[PDB]
């Protein structure tokens, strides 16, 4: 993949493909081999490059998705109570896709008892920003966490915790996104279903589009583990010893 | 997109022959040096 | 011009060619080199 | 909506701006001379000769950052950067001693001074109001009594221990009747440069340049320099049991107090109260107290290093942001 | 018309190296587990 | 010859403190227990066996 | 027998310890079983646990 | 203990399939023109696809 | 982990660290003592020796640059000075008596009139070894040398000419920066054989490349560089030193280092070094009514503004001292790079290793994964045209 | 060595409170807290570096290139 | 030397869509400071509906603005009037503190 000049002595490049390297940055150095000759430059960036292995060969699964700073920008955006003014999403969306995007502004989730939009609706942007962006996908996928609803309503989203993804045009209509929705090792996720309708160069488009969210606003937000997170609140420590 | 540094791009090399969409780039870029980035560090005449 | 200081008596002796290196006030073997009278520059950083 | 930004035992709420226009449906307040020169006070507190307190009050958290964010990076200031031995024969390494010279506070006004311009060989920009030297010079005798105590070397040996007061002053050609009636001496003399042995003896001549303090931390003239939001601490339930003595355990002993009996629990000034939440985790106590800081009201304390007093730094801070935006309006777009 | 695209794009092309893909596709050691059973013996690789 | 390694019966080392462990130009702190053979400082690794 | 005797680690303070009080490795190469290899509970008092 | 030992174990599956291809008329051949499979898979698809 | 790194990290090794020629050895400016003493390391003197210093650490998810084990460093921090280094090597050389009573003599300073000196010769000193404090960069000779042309082999001394007749063959300092002089020194052996031992010395600053620990197996390179006016700071004023991410909590398990935070931090406000020993030493329980006294949480986490923004942060993030430990494999050692140099004497293939030159080695466990790609026109490049092509003329029958 | 003149990460001079701390814990013996508060080192990150800080250019001098 | 600063702002002309109503900036050397106090700013026009900075990499020293307005207005017409109008809130920052420092 291509080349790029920059300051202090070391290679550096995304976490998205740090995957199928099985990288840490623990200190472990890799090399780097330059072409020298058209026939096999040119072949080297073609069938060779990054956007076109987007999957493995052993399973057709995607291998470079999210990492751990990817997901949980993702899911604190969407726990149903992320709720963003103007002043707030416009800075999102500038700070998402920072050069050149229009974005052309949906109608708000709330009316006149004051105007806050949702955070689906921030995300939903991240897929289709413009009226010219040609991605219109649409699924339906579980998650991880997935408690099953109270078993006599019909659909498979009436649950307790967001339970499942709808996305109908390129919005999302329930659901956090939460890992393989665009989480690395299982089909029906976001990213595999741009790469597999709408080619390959908008599915690495809007997965670079996701990296400058979660690297400043899970900055901007604060995210931290403590000491009183690791304490049973005195009922596990009564109820523990006896049983 | 990888991101090398700008030493490791002064002693990597890539060969770039010269034919009327490379001559008015190669001539600019010949005249910058090998110290200056934006350059060249050999070069290889028309009878070898 | 008054340079190589002794290792063990400290004593600052000029020592001539053709000769054994030593000191010539005890007989230490190891002395090490004065420091140069030239100037040098650093940056506060 | 609800300018007092909330604080939970486990996260805080209503954060953000929430004063721009076309926000519900009526537009508030967009400039509105003088709506914002009606609503702006500001009570200085305290105030000594290198520590300043001073509060502002009915502003946002951007134009309250940008003065805080310049204060200690794009005000200019003033401190040694090149440094030249001559027999360096001391145990610490010649760098080492090279960087300790830059991190004293030299006092001295960054307003008798110009630019330097990185452009020109070497001697042509250390010519006059440019450049500042300074000299220092000590060699270490031994002290001839030494008469029963082996102690540190203040008795054993002369000025075996070196000091920031060393570093001597000597005009040039023409900064000897501008710098009169104020010398170059460091902020503080008794920083502790080296200590050495007799034998030894350290010499140097070290230039000192104007910068600021986005390239080198020692051109920054403030310690630190931040704001703190006041918190108040709403009370509801006025109910007091034996339980208002154990309420006033928990906050430091400024902030609450009882008067005669009980009878309630008040509050003073919350300006002393750090926000501890320890009366948030009492598991019968959280209905009847909540806590809250004010988001329009910012308490700044910053500190100096010397050079200059705080309330020059401030007004210097305030100074140059419009000074930024001057040389915006006033220059074309180019396409 | 996307039912019978997909299917236009899913054959195998010719020329592929499916051999060397399948020779480091089943070789694949993550595995590093050692199963058992309970309510015991008759272990098993 | 046989080298004899720091800090032994028969070393120079053996009973110092403070005074001629700086006037013999080493560190008082030092384990010791090793040798030092032409110019390099070796160990022996201590072998178990059955 | 080689390497029994190597030049003595310093790059910390702790180095220079943990090239003293050091056991070596005696035969039973052990390429595939694990058995002279992993740790055992009869080494309490003595020979690390970490 | 366990990664030098798939070292040797995927080195070795590498060269007994090393050479074997899809040929145009949809039949994988090894390298002296022997054919393995009239089909891949019993398919003819693309794992990755 | 830990105990692989303990042994790693570059420290204050001796009384006697700047009066020794040691082949290689790493120094440390400003050393700290470890704020949580286990009792055991009391009794074997690390607190006299220590190797690293104390951090104000901030675990919190912060600028992106921390996703996978690397911590991000503050720019005005390393710029007063947080963990300064200074890599010190020797580059001795013996000069000896051949067989017929015909030893080397050093010697240079050719003046080159309009010149004075020569910019090969511009540290050198007349006597003809190095200075003790100029500077050598990358092509200055120090230690100038040169060696009977002649007396190399034994003939018989041949009167008429002896000691006239020399060879010129210094050793050149070829490094990528800068270096200093400062233990040039000469003696001699038993055979009288005059050695000269010199030591080079460079200030290494951390820069963005260099890993750290945390006395916990947290290894970590640095993510990138970045200001003061930038990491968060509380009502106090404390913006952190190093910012880690809390992922690396989870999945290693490491609550020992989620206890070290709160019983460092009531160290310093109660003043007394506290202790961390195994199986005891300082209990939680008594830990934090230290904190609930000075006016902080009991839990050792205090609300945060933002550095870019102004306003306060959602979560509330657990902050505090924690001494961390600065280790080798400084990225300015690993870097290695080769366009075209030497060849092999054998094989004609580029050598090996580092300080020959470079080139690098593709394995047999890489081109399979190339054949897997398809592309052969780059395994003709990549193994035949760069690395060994060689024409040579074949016959057409009975071919060799 | 010596103590360092600035501190790492509030940034004030503090290399001048070595000096007048340690005649202050040896004379007239005051607690290490109450000691460290009393010459107005508040925040704790000005704290740790004269409570930490390992006495080592002292030991350093034992040697010299004087005898 | 009253070349007034041909390498400060660059209408991005990729960006641009109208001509108007919609343009994104460019800076050079600038940082957190102008950014956010100029988009509090910005946002307070009633006519914008979109404003953010941006560094796309802090190696660099740049910073990308972009405003959205609705009709009627132009949108470097909406930086300039946003622009100018930190200038008074300077100024009368800077009268209010020098008239209480001088009373104490
Ligand atoms: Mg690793
Ligand atoms: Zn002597
Ligand atoms: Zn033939
Ligand atoms: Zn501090």
């Amino acid at each position: 993949h291509y080349a790029k000049i920059r300051p202090w002595r070391t290679f550096r490049l995304n976490e998205c493909v740090c995957t199928p390297y099985n990288a840490d940055f623990d200190g472990d150095e890799m090399n780097l081999h330059v072409p020298q000759t058209e026939e096999a430059r040119a072949e080297a960036i073609n069938l060779m490059g990054v956007k076109n292995n987007l999957l493995t060969p052993k399973s057709g699964e995607p291998i470079i998705a999210a990492t751990q700073d990817f997901i949980t920008g993702s899911y604190l955006i969407s726990h149903k109570d992320s709720f963003y003014d103007r002043a707030t999403l416009t800075q999102l969306l500038s700070m998402m896709s920072d050069g050149i995007e229009h974005f052309d502004i949906p109608p708000p989730a709330i009316m006149k008892p004051y105007y806050l939009w949702t955070g689906k609706q921030v995300f939903s942007l991240l897929i289709k920003p413009n009226h010219n962006s040609p991605v219109v996908i649409n699924l339906d996928a579980k998650n991880k966490v997935f408690v099953p609803p109270k078993s006599k309503s019909l659909p498979n989203e009436m649950s307790q915790n967001d339970g499942f993804v709808i996305i109908r045009g390129s919005q999302i209509l329930s659901g956090v996104m939460d890992k393989s929705v665009l989480g690395d090792g299982k089909k029906h996720s976001v990213f595999y279903t741009i790469l597999r309708d709408y080619g390959p160069q908008e599915a690495a488009n809007a997965m670079n589009r996701m990296a400058k969210l979660c690297a400043r606003f899970l900055g901007n937000r604060g995210f931290s583990i403590g000491i009183n997170d690791v304490t049973p609140a005195d009922d596990l420590k009564q109820k523990k010893e006896e049983l | 997109e990888v991101a090398v540094p700008d030493r490791v791009a002064k002693v990597l090399t890539y060969p770039e022959k010269v034919t009327r969409y490379n001559r008015h780039k190669l001539q600019e870029l010949i005249v910058n040096g090998p110290n200056v980035h934006p350059g060249a560090n050999y070069l290889l005449k028309r009878n070898e | 011009t008054l340079k190589y200081i002794c290792a063990e008596c400290s004593s600052k002796l000029s020592l001539s060619r053709t000769d054994a290196v030593r000191c010539k006030d005890c007989g230490h073997r190891i002395l090490l080199k004065a420091r140069t009278k030239r100037l040098v520059q650093f940056e506060a950083r | 909506m609800s300018n007092i930004v909330g604080i939970e035992y486990n996260r805080v709420t209503n954060t953000t701006s929430t004063d721009f226009p076309g926000f519900s449906k009526d537009a508030e307040n967009e400039w509105n001379v003088e709506k914002f020169k009606k609503d702006f006070e500001v009570n200085i507190s305290s105030l000594d000769a290198r520590e300043a307190n001073f509060d502002l009050i009915n502003i946002d958290t951007s134009i309250a950052n940008a003065f805080r964010r310049i204060m200690i990076s794009e005000v200019p200031s003033v401190a040694a950067e090149y440094v030249y031995f001559f027999n360096n024969t001391s145990v610490i390494q010649d760098e080492v001693l090279a960087h300790r010279i830059g991190l004293v506070p030299l006092k001295v006004d960054p307003d008798m001074l110009t630019w330097v311009d990185s452009n020109l060989p070497d001697d042509e920009k250390f010519t006059d109001e440019n450049t500042i030297v300074l000299s220092l010079n000590v060699k270490c005798t031994r002290n001839p009594d030494a008469p029963k105590g082996s102690t540190d070397p203040k008795e054993l040996y002369n000025n075996a221990h070196v000091y920031a007061r060393d570093l001597k002053f000597e005009p040039q050609g023409r900064q000897s009747t501008t710098f009169a009636d104020c010398p170059v001496v460091p902020a503080d003399p008794d920083i502790l440069l080296a200590k050495l042995r007799p034998g030894q003896e350290i010499s140097l001549k070290a230039h000192c340049i104007l910068g600021i303090g986005g390239d080198h931390a020692k051109f920054s003239p403030v310690s630190t320099a931040s704001y703190r939001l006041l918190p108040q601490i709403n009370i509801l339930q006025p109910i007091k049991g034996e339980s208002a003595r154990r309420f006033q355990k928990c906050f430091p002993p400024g902030v609450i107090g009882i008067d005669e009996g009980s009878d309630e629990a008040y509050v003073k000034d919350a300006r002393k109260d750090t926000v501890s939440r320890e009366v948030l985790r009492y598991e019968e106590f959280a209905d009847k107290v909540k806590l809250g800081r004010v988001r329009n009201h910012f308490i700044f304390n910053v500190e100096s290093a010397g050079a200059m007093t705080p309330e020059e730094i401030f007004f210097k801070s305030v100074r140059i942001l419009k000074n930024k935006a001057e040389y915006l309006k006033n220059c074309p777009i180019t396409q | 018309e996307i039912a019978l695209f997909k299917y236009r794009k899913a054959r195998l092309e010719p020329g592929t190296a499916i051999g060397a893909i399948g020779a480091q596709s089943i070789g694949e050691p993550g595995t590093q587990m050692t199963l058992k059973t309970f309510h015991a013996s008759m272990n098993v690789t | 010859r046989m080298p004899i390694m720091l800090r032994s019966n028969k070393c120079i080392l053996y009973d110092a403190d403070e005074s001629k462990m700086a006037k013999l130009n080493e560190c008082p702190l030092d384990p010791g227990g090793y040798f030092i053979v032409n110019g390099t400082e070796k160990v022996i690794l201590v072998q178990e066996q059955l | 027998r080689a390497g029994v005797t190597h030049v003595l680690s310093r790059l910390s303070y702790i180095s220079a310890l943990g090239m003293m009080t050091r056991i070596s490795s005696q035969f039973e190469k052990s390429r595939k079983v694990s058995g002279p290899r992993a740790l055992q509970p009869s080494q309490f008092g003595m020979l690390c646990t970490a | 203990v366990k990664t030098a030992e798939t070292g040797y174990m995927s080195r070795r599956l590498m060269k007994s399939l090393e050479d074997l291809s899809c040929q145009y008329d949809n039949t994988v051949r090894t390298s002296a023109n022997g054919i393995v499979q009239f089909t891949y898979g019993g398919d003819g698809l693309d794992p990755l696809e | 982990y830990q105990c692989a790194m303990g042994k790693q990290a570059i420290g204050a090794i001796a009384y006697n660290q700047f009066k020794r020629i040691d082949t290689l050895l790493y120094l440390m400016t400003y050393p700290q003592q470890p704020m949580v003493k286990t009792k055991t390391i009391e009794l074997i003197d690390y607190d006299k020796l220590p190797a690293g210093q104390n951090a104000t650490v901030a675990v919190m998810s912060y600028s992106g640059y921390d996703i996978e084990d690397a911590l991000v460093l503050n720019k005005s921090s390393i710029d007063r000075g947080f963990g300064r280094c200074e890599t010190r090597r020797k580059t001795t050389t013996v000069l000896k008596r051949y067989a017929n009573h015909t030893q080397d003599i050093i010697g240079g300073m050719r003046v080159d009139e309009n010149g004075d000196p020569i910019w090969q010769h511009q540290s050198l000193g007349p006597d003809g070894l190095g200075e003790v404090g100029m500077k050598v960069q990358s092509g200055q000779i120090y230690i100038n040398k040169s060696v009977p042309t002649n007396s190399a082999d034994a003939p018989n001394p041949n009167n008429v000419n002896v000691q006239t007749q020399y060879r010129e063959a210094p050793v050149i300092y070829r490094g990528p920066e800068p270096s200093h002089i400062d233990q040039v020194m000469m003696s001699v052996s038993d055979n009288d054989q005059a050695l000269i031992k010199v030591l080079l010395r460079q200030n290494r600053r951390p820069e963005l490349g260099d890993k750290f620990s945390s006395r916990h197996g947290q290894k970590g390179v640095c993510g990138i560089i970045v200001k003061q006016e930038d990491m968060p700071f509380n009502d106090q004023g404390i913006v952190p030193d190093i910012i880690m991410n809390p992922h690396g909590f989870p999945s290693r398990m490491t609550v020992g280092k989620m206890i070290e935070l709160i019983s460092g931090k009531a160290g310093v406000l109660n003043g007394t070094l506290e202790y961390g020993t195994c199986f005891g030493g300082s209990k939680l329980e008594d830990m934090s009514k230290i904190l609930v006294d000075q006016g902080f949480n009991y839990s050792g986490k205090d609300m945060l503004y933002s550095g870019i923004t102004g306003e306060c942060l959602q979560a509330y993030i657990f902050f505090g001292p924690i001494y961390y430990q600065k280790l080798k494999h400084m990225v300015l050692d690993k870097m290695h790079a080769r366009a075209r140099g030497p060849r092999a004497v054998l094989t004609r293939q580029p050598t090996e290793g580092r300080s020959r030159d470079g080139g690098l080695r593709l394995g047999e466990m890489e081109r399979d994964c190339v054949i897997a790609y398809g592309a052969s026109q780059l395994l003709l490049e990549r193994l035949m045209i760069s690395s060994d092509a060689f024409e040579v003329d074949v016959c057409d029958k009975c071919g060799l | 060595m010596i103590v360092p003149v600035r501190c790492f990460s509030c940034g004030k001079v503090v290399g001048d409170k070595w000096e007048s701390y340690l005649n202050l814990l040896q004379e007239d013996e005051l607690d290490e807290g109450t000691a460290l508060s009393r010459l107005g080192l508040k925040r704790y990150c000005c704290r740790r570096m004269i409570l930490t800080h390992v006495d080592l250019i002292e030991k350093f001098l034992r040697y010299n290139p004087l005898e | 030397e009253e070349e007034p600063d041909r390498e400060k702002i660059k209408l991005l002309t990729q960006a641009t869509s109208e001509d108007g109503t919609s343009a994104s900036f460019q800076i050079v050397e600038e940082d957190h400071t102008l950014g956010n106090a100029l988009r509090y700013v910005i946002m307070k026009n009633p006519d914008v509906e979109f404003c953010g900075y941006s560094i796309p990499h802090p190696s660099e020293n740049l910073l990308n603005i972009r405003i959205q307005t609705y009709g009627e207005t132009t949108a470097v017409d909406a930086l300039q009037k946003g622009l100018k109008d930190l200038m008074d809130l300077c100024d009368v920052v800077e009268s209010k503190f020098t008239e209480k420092i001088k009373s104490m």
